[PDB]
RNA sequence: GCCAGUGGCGAAGGCGCCCGGCUGGAACGGGUCCGACGGUGAGGGACGAAGGCCAGGGGAGCGAACCGGAUUAGAUACCCGGGUAGUCCUGGCUGUAAAGGAUGCGGGCUAGGUGUCGGGCGAGCUUCGAGCUCGCCCGGUGCCGAAGGGAAGCCGUUAAGCCCG
RNA sequence: CCGGAGUGUAAAAAGCUCCGGGAAUAAGGGCUGGGCAAGGCCGGUGGCAGCCGCCGCGGUAAUACCGGCGGCCCGAGUGGUGGCCGCUAUUAUUGGGCCUAAAGCGUCCGUAGCCGGGCCCGUAAGUCCCUGGCGAAAUCCCACGGCUCAACCGUGGGGCUUGCU
């Protein structure tokens, strides 16, 4: 990923880890429900 | 993509300024104008002169030479500059001398009208001449070799000194500043 | 690397008139630094400069008489005409005749104000004030 | 001027001379170095100073302090004074009060009085009279970054209030700039265009230049 | 360092890298590719006619406290609904249901949304062909 | 008018708030010696132009 | 114009004679090779990280 | 391991038992040679921590997942006991990091002070030691710091200053 | 403004000259807390209704809503919506920034490209000067003239066309 300090802070946020976790589980779901199901 | 005539007076940046606000208030009152589209008139006239001067101080000759010669004969033949001036007498002008120049005003001197306001009446009423030419228009600005022939209509009953009003405005002959 | 020895010529110039220093030494000296220094000399912002020669491209030993502002080089070197000096010296200069552009030229290093009253336009590739 | 020479008693020694009557005129008192902790010694060297007119008050601020027990506030006042020939200074005064704060700013702009080169130095007047700066000149305090040019007479101050304020009580008539940074801080921008007026005696000249740009350090 | 092509040789590099991030000035790219024409429900045009399908009301955002009224509205020349906020004090009553109604802009910042209203950005300017100012202030009753 | 101080080291026209100072020649007498700000804070040499005593 | 200008060597050529045949010959001080004499393969300078270390010099010169 | 450091080497990642062998690069010294051969680098390539994957080995300690004991209102955790992958080796792939000096690279100029590493020079001392101390030059690495710069913190000849790219 | 006569016009109308009558026949739009010129006024509503370009006002004394009185700006126009330029050095050639605010590729290597040390000689491609031919008219600037002045039109001077040769 691209990424962003910025994002990394925490002052109104979630932490960054977590977010791109998230991010990643619904690609996975995606990119298996595009090819094959 | 064509010419589309374009306005020759100029608006303010900001509309209001205390400042200029003021200094207008007080112009339109001693000279009797209608319209702040008027005064602006005579202050973008003035600032042509001005940027012409500019650009001849910084310019070279052959050409710009002419310029410079026909701007200060201009300036001479219209009153607001004596024929031994110069650029930085230009720059040196100011809007009350252009106002000074129009035909409102100087009727108001040479002892015509009383008043600016009534001046501003004569003419639009029809009993300026200016050289045998009867003139409407009070923001017409005099030629300094016309000024001494400004006179009532022939065809005015002010030209009858018997006119009451006539009477009046020579009752007061003043003039100078106006 | 090195590039424009009269850019780091002058930069110099600069920094030790800001700093009060009497005396520079520009180090790969040219013939175009010594022009550039001749003209500086005769429009009066330096004193004198002399030629030391080592094995190298030779040293300008150069005194200073605090009558420098700004000194740089116009490093794209800019052709002018002989009617565009106006606008170059608004760029560079505070004042109408306040400093001076140099001004290469097929008749020489010249001043922009020498080059206007000899009709000649070039390439400007310095300025000071 | 007589009238406050009378109260006053100097407690400097720059004050004893003026009383004294030694150091008669402001282009004694400044390029030598001395310490000017009178406002005293300012009015009587420039009596104009003095009046409420060639004073001009540029920005007030409220500013606050907490404290358990809440909000303490002080007054923050940017003044302004000058002759409007070639003498302008440029005051803070902090007070509980505006008044308090008013007075105090026009004593510290008293006391950081100023002298400036006049003249015309721009490409289309030439006029060699000072209305304007006679060289381009630039001033910083904060971010803001103020560069003044000369101006053909006429043209009037291109400049935001507060500059058009401080250059009519330094007596400059004519004038463009070009700002960047955060001009909405009135602090640093008066503090910046005073700066580039007293750049404008750094700046270095040539022999003939004072008579060609019209150069006057203080009055004409 | 010293910015980018400073070469007397360098105007193509240095006209390449202007339009590059050209392309991240985003008024430029709304312009160039007209995102806005094709967002637009009013298709680039400073006014729009519309059917009044209902009127509804609208909670201010966060500290103000008000129920601003408005007008879900049926527009024609492409058949799409957009909500418009009707301005004045009875102007809810004046205003009637399958009546034609002219659509402005709210004003507001980027063309878009003005004041406590979170999301609305058109006006209501004309009912039946009569200003919903005049009606509201009186004069010039409706038609229908 | 008035003249203009100028440095003896930097020959920079001394300005109206500047931290300079000015005090006769030692060893000579007879001479102003003039020096800016810069030059005190940045200790730079300065020289009588009627003797040529240096001083800091 | 101290010490940079006309960046000059340290190094000095010096003359020295071998104390086996006694002949005089011309060296570098900062030798970076044995130097030998040229008549009787003596070394007179063995090379170091600078100043060469200088056998036979025992009437010796510098240029 | 202790020694082991604002220490050193390296493009960075990173590199610590000793001995031998192969090998890279730098600094210093250099009246050696070549003779502008240089800088930056779109695109392109190589290297690239941990972790993960393929295959094959190995498997002490630690140990995601998991399993149990507690804690707690709850406790999918922190604590405790175990424990699989993994951590190690071989060969490949992956090509990501607070991969950070959060500071691209080159060149010139703008006070210095004080350390420390390396080389060199000159002196002094010496238990005559690849030794110690002082100073100077070059190059590294640090602290401080006037001017200067900056929104400030802070930077400040190892610039976040001026200039040339 | 009303009426009438002449001229005007292809005819007519407008305009122009004249006669007659009569101050009659003729001022709004926006704003009014700060930006931003202008109200310590009054009545109504009372977190409702409403305003609000932004800030923000309004929950029982509202200069911020509605209205009356007043005042300010422009004025035969004044406001609203959308768009372009400017504001904006928020696209930066002039002229921006990249430690901590958006932003230095993880590091290196190198192709094109761009930048390139000093002297001498030559060429004269760029560059500069001078000159020939062109770059329509209108449009732009200036003066001078004609319609009452002006706008408009003409005479002349200059510029414009990215320039090309
Ligand atoms: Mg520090
Ligand atoms: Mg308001
Ligand atoms: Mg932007
Ligand atoms: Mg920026
Ligand atoms: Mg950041
Ligand atoms: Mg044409
Ligand atoms: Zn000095
Ligand atoms: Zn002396
Ligand atoms: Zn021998």
């Amino acid at each position: 990923m691209k990424r962003r300090p910025r994002k990394w802070k925490k002052k109104g946020r979630m932490r960054w880890k977590w977010i791109k976790k998230r991010i990643r589980r619904l690609k996975k779901q995606r990119r298996k429900e595009r090819g094959l199901i | 993509d064509p010419k589309r005539q374009r306005k020759k007076y100029e608006t303010p940046s900001h509309p209001w300024i205390k400042e200029r606000l003021d200094r207008e208030r007080v112009i339109m009152r001693k000279y009797a104008l209608k319209n702040k589209k008027e005064l602006w008139r005579h202050e973008t006239q003035l600032k042509e002169f001005r940027r012409r001067a500019r650009r001849l101080l910084a310019a070279r000759g052959k050409q710009a030479e002419v310029e410079r010669v026909q701007l200060l004969q201009r300036l001479n033949r219209l009153g607001l500059l004596p024929a031994d001036a110069v650029l930085d007498d230009v720059l040196s002008l100011t809007v009350e001398d252009v106002l000074d120049r129009r035909l409102q005003t100087i009727v108001y001197k040479k002892g015509l009208a009383r008043t600016p306001r009534q001046a501003r009446q004569l003419i639009v009423h029809g009993h300026i001449e200016v050289n045998g030419q009867i003139i409407r228009s009070p923001g017409y600005l005099v030629l300094k070799a016309e000024e001494d022939t400004i006179t009532y209509s022939k065809t005015s009953p002010f030209a009858r000194e018997s006119h009451p009003e006539r009477m009046v405005i020579e009752q007061a002959k003043q003039g100078g500043e106006a | 690397t090195l590039l424009d020895p009269l850019a780091n010529a002058l930069s110099h110039i600069t920094n030790s008139e800001r700093v009060g220093k009497k005396e520079v030494y520009l180090k790969p000296a040219s013939k175009l630094m010594g022009e550039v220094l001749r003209v500086m000399q005769e429009n009066g912002y330096i004193g004198e400069f002399e030629f030391i020669d080592d094995g190298r491209a030779g040293i300008y030993r150069v005194q200073l008489i605090g009558k420098i502002n700004k000194a740089g080089a116009i490093k794209p070197r800019f052709p002018v005409k002989a009617r565009e000096y106006e606008a170059w010296e608004k760029r560079f200069l505070p004042a109408f005749e306040f400093g001076i552009l140099i001004v290469s030229t097929s008749q020489g290093v010249m001043t922009h104000k020498e080059a206007i009253e000899k009709g000649i336009g070039g390439r400007l590739i310095a300025y000071v004030y | 001027s007589q009238r406050v020479l009378e109260e006053w008693e100097p407690r400097t020694k720059l004050g004893q001379l003026v009383k004294a009557g030694q150091i008669t005129d402001i282009h004694e008192i400044f390029r030598k170095g001395y310490q000017i902790k009178e406002p005293e010694i300012v009015d009587v060297l420039l009596p104009e100073v003095n009046m409420r007119e060639n004073q001009e008050v540029l920005d007030i601020a409220l500013t606050v302090r907490m404290t358990d027990s809440g909000r303490r506030i002080r007054f923050r006042v940017l003044a302004a004074v000058g002759n409007r020939d070639g003498y302008v200074g440029l005051g803070i005064g902090h007070g509980r009060e505006v008044g308090i704060a008013i007075r105090k700013a026009i004593n510290y702009a008293k006391m950081n009085i100023i002298e400036i080169k006049r003249g015309c130095g721009s490409w289309e007047c030439r006029c060699r009279r000072p209305h304007s700066i006679p060289f381009a000149v630039e001033g910083k305090e904060g971010s803001v970054r103020v560069k003044l040019m000369p101006g053909p007479r006429g043209l009037g101050l291109v400049i935001g209030d507060v500059g058009k304020k401080i250059l009519s009580l330094a007596g400059v008539q004519d004038v463009w700039s070009q700002s960047l940074g955060e001009t909405r801080t009135t602090v640093n921008f008066a503090k910046a265009v005073f700066n580039a007026l007293y750049n404008t005696n750094r700046v270095a000249i040539q022999p003939g230049m004072e008579e060609k740009y019209g150069i006057v350090v203080g009055r004409e | 360092g010293k910015k980018a092509p400073y070469g007397e040789f360098a105007g193509r590099k240095l006209k390449l890298k202007r339009k590059k991030f050209r392309w991240s000035d985003i008024r430029y790219k709304r312009r160039v590719l007209r995102l806005k024409e094709k967002s637009d429900p009013l298709e680039g045009a400073p006014q729009a006619k519309g059917i009044v399908l209902e009127k509804i009301a609208v909670e201010a955002k966060q500290p103000n406290s008000a129920m601003r009224k408005a007008v879900r509205v049926q527009l024609i020349k492409n058949g799409k609904v957009v909500t418009a906020f009707t301005p004045g004090d009875g102007a809810i009553n004046h205003i009637d249901e399958h009546d034609e109604v002219i659509i402005e802009g709210i004003g507001g910042p980027k063309g878009g949304s003005m004041g406590d209203i979170p999301g609305i950005r058109y006006k209501v300017v004309k009912v039946n062909r009569v200003s919903l100012k005049e009606l509201v202030k009186g004069r010039k009753e409706k038609p229908r | 008018k008035f003249e203009v101080p100028v440095c003896t080291s930097c020959g920079k026209e001394i300005t109206p708030r500047e931290h300079a100072t000015h005090f006769v020649c030692p060893n000579c007498g007879e001479a102003i010696i003039w020096r800016c700000e810069s030059c005190r804070v940045l200790s730079v040499p300065y020289k009588c132009p009627k003797c040529g005593w240096e001083g800091p | 114009l101290p010490k940079n200008l006309i960046p000059m060597p340290k190094s000095r050529f010096l003359r020295v004679k071998c104390i086996d045949c006694g002949n005089e010959q011309i060296v570098f001080s900062n030798p970076s090779t044995t130097v030998r004499c040229l008549v009787c393969g003596a070394t007179l300078v063995e090379p170091t990280g600078g100043k060469g270390i200088l056998k036979a010099k025992v009437l010796e010169v510098l240029e």
